């Protein structure tokens, strides 16, 4: 029990939520835990900054949609959180693996 | 999401969440007091 069961709710919010980005103000509210209700968790349970963990989660989620043989490549990053194609093109810094070649795999 | 669920829950545990911008107590009193509903009455059947 950390901050009255915030771990059991963060995962549910990440699962249920739409492609809306996750920031301090966005998740600070209906979360039931403010900035410090999340800082301790991100420091202890995860040990990684939000901008990298969210990007990794989006990449792991899109790894299946890229294999689902979808022709609308521009909408793949949009349906998962990346509001722009250039920002998602994160993939170069993470995998150094072609968008298209991976999409071909 | 129901009026029967809103009238039954006690405000002592309802007003402690920090995510509510405002509970709209004006409309809450308008829907409970003007319709003959006091603090925590058990209705016959609230859910559809």
């Amino acid at each position: 029990t950390i901050s009255a069961q915030v771990i059991d709710t963060i995962v549910e919010w990440i699962d249920d939520n739409l492609h809306q980005p996750l920031r301090i103000d966005d998740i600070a509210r209906h979360a039931g835990y403010s900035k410090w209700h999340l800082q301790r968790l991100f420091l202890q349970y995860k040990g990684e900054s939000l901008g990298r963990y969210i990007r990794e989660r989006k990449l792991l989620l899109a790894a299946r949609d890229l294999r689902d043989t979808d022709q609308r490549v521009y909408d793949i990053c949009l349906k998962y959180g990346f509001d722009s194609q250039q920002t998602f093109t994160v993939f170069t810094r993470t995998f150094n693996q072609p968008p298209g070649a991976y999409r071909k795999e | 999401h129901y009026i029967g669920d809103l009238v039954q829950r006690t405000e002592v545990e309802l007003l402690k969440t920090p995510n509510l911008g405002k509970k709209s107590l004006t409309e809450i009193k308008d829907v409970l007091a003007s319709r003959g509903l006091s603090l925590g009455m058990r209705l016959e059947n609230w859910p559809p």
